[PDB]
């Protein structure tokens, strides 16, 4: 009923076993030995320098994430690396700095020649820690081997006007920092990628051409999002609207509909004849085809028979 | 998608198998393999014509969703079931016992013609059971042929045999390491003369000379029986090569699964010792124990040879928890005449500490019940109880004046209970009460017993009052063998309770209670059974006193009679008149009265009496409707209730214009049906039943719903 | 339930949710982002973000399964110490009642495998990873674990001394000598040994065992 | 007391004369193993001793116990027998 900002980054339990009684050995009286231990429960001895209890942080660490590309990606200590597609040539550094100054960080040295910048006092906003951080970050740009790649370097931190030296912080926040240049970089390519994908209409053609499975689909000659998309509208058409679908499965269902032969002939190329229960399709992924296959109620598949009628010109209606 | 029969869960658990699961690739080369297994699969259950089939599509960043559809035809009915080469007996007789019907009687609807491959194994090995048992010796299935008509839907079997010839045992000839158990083993391989061969008796031979075996720490002999048919005259000699082998000792016991429970709980039900010679019998009673205990809704046993020892072996006990508890909580008034709440508490292993801790009471304006009670039910090692229990009831009617039946009590009681046997104990107490009564409405049972005591009230006003201190000893004797602790399936269970008032109390009385519950299975699997359960009751004074009222029997209810309501069974309350102490605009007040007739006339309050029994015949079957993993946490039963509570010592004499209440003959009787859940809050019971049987002023209640162990 | 933004949306959201401190709907947010995109940049980071939403969560064994599935699927992951002791946490977890918690009930008499399989976890881990951020927590729960554990088998002697099984107890504290010999537990027990060898009459064992218990009084 | 059903408490390993006759000196541990079975308790400190502990306590009625030490040398070869036939 009562909780309080902690309980998000400690662990779910109490500090009792921070009380145990400490291990003390037993001595052998002379003129006999102990029993042989068996070393299954032996402690190695290690050091006590990190924290204990509810001061440790078990939060997972902060993997420094390839957004913009799938290249390698890795964080040693203080240090994080992501390699980028290729190497962009010399328009790297030039994309880094643009989504750099998207977040209008404030930047005082400048190495544009060597590929090297500083950034001043950055605030960060986390609602898991009671304490907000902040600290200081250099980014460059240079070849790691027949491609370019970005590495950042956190210089500092520190929390509550204080100084830190606790290495997860130190790794959380600099993969932050790689992480949010990487995200505005793959921001910038996915928009300039979902411009090209909208600029690129493609053709609604038709086709019951089956595949390995025997059964015919009512193929569509286009990508899997774009037909997806406006199969909606055609199943519209036809009255068989959608009431659940699914993007990510490709399992979409439909409800029946009247529609008569002026409608058919309107819209659809004609009656399946399919009159009866809640219908079920499917679609495919292939770049320039995609497959749809439909069930009949009773869960069995469509014959070619029944879907060829709609195959007629299945066009308009997309 | 399509399948009808076969559930998602099976189905599923068959793609994990192979290889198919979510996250994982598509082994395109292993599609054809699942399809083929799962048509297999559906021509095992006879639903030949059946396919299976599996559509990839293909979804966006390299992924692939697997739909398998389903279209499965209609299932094959056995036609005929043929035995050819029988002379012996008939193909109807030998069928009769076979797992698959060659046709169904109109009035069974329960079963079907279908086929299963597993079903007929088993039934072939049933046939080659009934005609060795029988002494034949050599009968041998000499092939079985499974038909199938051109259209699929007509399956046939048939089973060509050979019968042999009539044996009979000449005698059993055992021989080998027997390990100086020769004469005990003698006696269970005696044969009575010209006795025909029988294999399961062979069988049963050869488990028991395991089980003797077991019973001193041997606990893995080899046993085998080779018999040498002589056809001359057609007689058996048995050979049992027995070889014992090492005798085992117990190196730890070990409990998994008591997360809750002490480990001292479990073992001290143990029968087997950990550093010593096995005994197959002694840890069976440990397991045994355990169960009766009821604490653990399973319990399991694993004896485990040590690895690297010949003589050394591990026995580990497996239990799964129960919820030993009930919170009985409700709320009858709100905001009427003030407020009121109940208690319910009640633990038989409180905090896993064996402890049997109850705490339940009722705070009205006019009560304040409050009960506490505490056992313990080892208190000594060789597990001596030590019970005890504290209750304080008042009812006062929140009116702080007279002619409101004032009665306070309050009582303190000791028991300690133990062992005679491993079934029986015996129990001694003392308990000391005090029950302090005023303004009571007079009535022949209530005066007849003021009589009895000395007390010389008015008849006519209310103003009275009676104080009575009483010691008691309790005894009782409990036997318990059932089954289980919650549900039982076998065994019977009864408790027999009793108090005497010692020398020096305020009344002298003596009481006596018997329960008794007897669960016999029928069915070998222990899912129908009838349970048998009584309950008697016998009380009155000893000097020129009598049993005081408060001490009466009551019975119906939802624990000894369903259909009626609580505590209405018995004699009802005859009120004389009042001529004072009434309250003519309450109009609460009963017919003998100012306001009233000034007569004795009968009223259809509920007084119980010192003489009680009941009886009830219940039908325990399956839940018709619910998943095989909930089975044990519900019960569906038919019950059949009887019962009847009289007044010794009413007076027949007098008053013989009103019923007789001494009569025992008037027996209330009841039927329905009742269902227990074990939910979160504990038991729950459900019951309708039908008063079939009932006399004047009995009230009935058809629907009766109930918190906790009724019995 | 979870809708199809685009795969940083949702682990934008993911993580707001998860410092909020709502575990559930920032556990549906990462379930979706696994099964949607199974091999991608936001892999690992899911993998760990949901081992650590299952364990704060109380889904003890989603937490068990997935850190199996990260321990297998990486086996040379940086971070994998963590996915150890978060592991060992996870089998600490389930060792412990809140009711009994509450009323100051002393658990060591209960079953001891969880313990065990914790005990496993955290030597594992310390031994594998001397120089991790967790080894010194870890090192302590090992130190409490190995008492527990002691305190069990001393709990099973008492009870076989209780029942007057000499062989049992002997047997049970020989094997906290050879197993737990530097806990209080052992030191406790010892004289129950001396007591059983006394009560089989067998004298001189009996001796070794109070000149042990002499040479180490304390 | 005298009243309350106590079971038998059995303790230590079986023992019987045909068997305590099967040793000798000379017996090496793995022979004397053999014909005796392992011992269920032997000395955990600086001795090469098993103990043969027979118990028997059957409820108030007297508790029996035979109790064979068998002290082997460095080797393995026994070289001491020591049958208690019944307490003291």
């Amino acid at each position: 009923c009562s909780s309080d900002s902690r309980y998000k980054r400690q662990v779910s339990g109490d500090e009792a076993y921070l009380e145990a009684a400490p291990l003390a050995e037993l001595h052998a009286p002379a003129g006999m030995i102990l029993p042989v231990t068996s070393g299954d429960y032996a402690i190695p001895v290690t050091n006590g320098s990190g924290a204990v209890g509810k001061a440790l942080d078990i939060r997972p660490p902060a993997q420094p994430l390839a957004l913009v590309s799938g290249a390698r990606t890795q964080f040693t200590g203080d240090t994080a690396s992501l390699l980028v597609e290729n190497g962009r040539g010399n328009t790297l550094w030039p994309q880094v700095v643009s989504v750099l100054q998207a977040k209008n960080y404030t930047i005082t040295q400048r190495d544009d020649a060597g590929q090297t910048l500083t950034t001043d006092w950055v605030q960060w906003n986390r609602l898991d820690e009671d304490e907000q951080y902040r600290g200081r970050y250099q980014i460059s740009v240079k070849p790691q081997g027949y491609q370019q790649a970005v590495t950042v370097k956190l210089l500092n931190l520190e929390q509550a006007g204080k100084p830190v030296a606790d290495a997860a912080s130190m790794q959380r926040y600099s993969t932050e920092m790689m992480n949010v240049i990487s995200a505005g970089l793959d921001k910038s390519a996915t928009d300039a990628a979902n411009a090209a994908q909208n600029r690129a209409s493609t053709t609604m053609d038709v086709q019951s051409a089956a595949d390995d499975t025997g059964l015919p689909m009512l193929v569509v000659r286009g990508p899997f999002n774009v037909v997806w998309q406006r199969l909606p509208a055609a199943l519209e058409k036809v009255g068989m609207k959608v009431t659940d679908s699914t993007r990510s499965q490709g399992n979409m269902a439909v409800t029946y509909k009247p529609l008569s032969d002026s409608d058919w002939q309107e819209l659809g190329a004609s009656d399946p004849g399919l009159a009866s229960g809640d219908y079920k399709l499917q679609v495919g992924d292939l770049d320039n085809r995609s497959s749809l296959q439909f069930i009949d109620p009773k869960g069995h598949t469509l014959t070619q028979s029944q879907n060829d009628a709609l195959v007629a010109v299945f066009q308009a209606a997309f | 998608s399509g399948n009808k029969s076969v559930k998602d869960d099976m189905l599923k658990q068959n793609l994990e198998a192979s290889g198919v699961r979510v996250g994982e690739s598509l082994d395109r080369t292993t599609i054809a393999d699942i399809e083929k297994g799962l048509e297999d699969f559906y021509y095992s259950v006879g639903k030949y014509s059946a396919s299976v089939k599996a559509v990839v599509t293909p979804l966006p960043r390299n992924r692939v969703d697997l739909k398998l559809v389903f279209q499965e035809g209609v299932s094959a009915e056995i036609q005929q079931i043929n035995i050819v080469g029988n002379h012996a007996f008939t193909t109807d007789e030998l069928i009769s016992h076979f797992q698959l019907r060659d046709e169904v009687p109109w009035w069974n609807v329960v079963g079907d013609r279908k086929y299963q491959k597993q079903k007929l194994a088993g039934d072939l090995e049933t046939l080659r059971s009934y005609y060795l048992d029988r002494g034949y010796a050599r009968f041998n299935i000499d092939s079985t042929q499974v038909s199938l008509t051109p259209d699929k839907k007509g399956i046939y079997v048939t089973v060509n045999i050979t019968e042999g010839d009539q044996y009979k045992l000449s005698g059993v000839e055992v021989s080998g390491n027997l390990a100086g158990h020769s004469a005990e083993i003698e006696q269970l391989t005696k044969i009575e003369p010209g006795e025909l061969y029988n294999g399961t008796k062979v069988t049963k031979m050869e488990d028991d000379i395991k089980k003797l075996l077991g019973r001193y720490g041997y606990a893995y002999p080899r046993v085998q029986s080779m018999p040498e048919i002589n056809d001359a005259d057609k007689t058996v000699k048995l050979r049992v090569n027995v070889d014992a082998g090492n005798r085992f000792y117990v190196r730890k016991i070990r409990f998994e699964g008591n997360d809750t429970s002490k480990d001292a709980v479990l073992r001290r039900e143990m029968r087997q010792m950990e550093g010593a010679w096995l005994g197959s019998d002694l840890v069976d009673q440990g397991k045994e124990r355990l169960n009766r205990l009821g604490f653990f809704e399973t319990v399991d046993t694993d004896t485990q040879r040590v690895p690297g020892s010949p003589d050394q072996v591990d026995v580990v006990y497996k239990v799964k928890e129960r919820n030993t508890g009930s919170f009985n909580f409700g709320i009858g008034y709100g905001t009427e005449s003030g407020v009121s709440f109940q208690a319910g508490v009640q633990q038989d292993n409180w905090l896993g500490t064996g402890y049997a801790v109850g705490i339940n009471g009722t705070k009205n304006d006019y009560q304040t019940y409050a009960e506490l009670s505490v056992t313990n039910p080892y208190f000594t090692v060789d597990g001596v109880s030590l019970g005890g229990r504290l209750f304080y009831n008042d009812f006062q009617a929140d009116d702080a004046d007279l002619s409101d039946y004032t009665n306070k009590s309050y009582g303190t009681d000791v028991t300690l209970g133990f062992p005679i046997n491993e079934y029986n104990s015996l129990r001694a107490g003392l308990g000391y009460v005090h029950n302090s009564l005023s303004n009571m409405q007079p009535q022949v049972a209530m005066w007849r017993y003021l009589y009895s005591m000395g007390e010389h009230p008015s008849t006519s006003d209310q103003d009275n009052s009676f104080k009575t201190d009483d010691f008691t000893f309790n005894y009782g004797w409990t036997y318990n063998k059932l089954d289980r602790g919650y549900f039982p399936t076998d065994g019977s269970r009864v408790n027999l309770t009793g108090k005497v008032t010692i020398p020096g109390s305020d009344n002298e009385y003596y009481k006596v209670t018997l329960d008794t519950a007897t669960y016999v299975p029928i069915d070998d699997d222990h899912k129908w059974v009838v349970l048998g359960r009584t309950r008697w009751g016998y009380g009155d004074g000893l000097g020129g006193k009598e049993m005081p009222f408060y001490e009466n029997f009551y019975a119906g209810g939802s624990s000894t009679v369903r259909g009626f309501q609580s505590n209405t069974i018995g004699p009802k309350a005859v009120y004389f008149p009042h001529q004072a102490s009434n309250y003519d605009p309450d109009y609460d007040y009963e017919c003998a009265t100012q306001d009233g007739a000034k007569d004795l006339c009968k009223s259809d309050d509920a007084v119980g009496g010192n003489a009680m029994a009941v009886a009830s015949l219940e039908f325990i079957t399956p839940t018709p409707f619910i998943s095989d993993k909930y089975a044990n946490s519900v019960r569906t039963s038919f019950f059949w209730d009887m019962g009847t509570v009289w007044d010794t010592n009413w007076d027949s004499s007098q008053y013989s214009g009103y019923p007789d209440y001494s009569d025992p003959s008037n027996i209330r009787m009841s039927a329905g049906i009742a269902l227990q859940w074990m939910s979160p809050l504990g038991p729950l019971v459900f019951s309708y039943a039908q008063p079939f049987k009932k006399y004047d002023g009995d009230k009935a209640e058809q629907f009766q719903f109930n918190i906790g162990k009724t019995w | 339930e979870v809708p199809d933004n685009p795969p940083n949306e949702i682990y934008a959201t993911a993580q707001q949710k998860l410092q909020d401190g709502n575990w559930r709907q920032a556990i549906t947010q990462l379930e979706a982002l696994d099964n949607r995109y199974p091999f991608g940049p936001y892999s690992q980071q899911v993998q760990l973000d949901l081992i650590y939403a299952y364990y704060k969560n109380a889904d003890l064994p989603l937490a068990q399964a997935a850190i199996d599935r990260f321990i297998r699927l990486n086996p040379t992951h940086p971070n994998i110490d963590y996915v150890m002791y978060m592991r060992g946490l996870t089998n600490m977890a389930l060792d412990d009642s809140a009711l009994q918690g509450f009323f100051g009930v002393d658990r060591s008499d209960r079953d001891p495998q969880h313990a065990r399989a914790a005990f496993s976890d955290f030597s594992k881990l310390v031994r594998g990873y001397p120089n991790s951020q967790y080894t010194t927590d870890a090192t302590k729960r090992l130190v409490f674990l190995k008492d527990r554990l002691a305190k069990y088998e001393y709990s099973v002697a008492e009870y076989y001394t209780e029942r007057g099984a000499w062989v049992a107890v002997v047997n049970r504290v020989e094997g906290m000598l050879r197993d737990y010999p530097d806990t209080q537990a052992t030191r406790d027990a010892l004289p129950l040994m001396e007591n059983a060898y006394r009560q089989m009459q067998m004298n001189a064992q009996a001796e070794k065992v109070a000149k042990i218990i002499a040479a180490n009084s304390s | 007391e005298r009243v309350v059903y106590r079971p038998d408490i059995n303790q230590g390993n079986y023992l019987t004369a045909n068997d305590v006759s099967k040793i000798r000196v000379g017996m090496t541990q793995q022979q004397v193993a053999y014909a005796l079975g392992t011992p269920l308790m032997s000395d955990p400190f600086g001795t090469n001793t098993w103990f043969y502990v027979f118990r028997q306590q059957p409820g108030h009625e007297g508790v029996t116990q035979q109790t064979l030490t068998l002290t082997f040398n460095s080797s393995g070869v026994l070289t001491n027998i020591d049958n208690k036939p019944a307490l003291s």
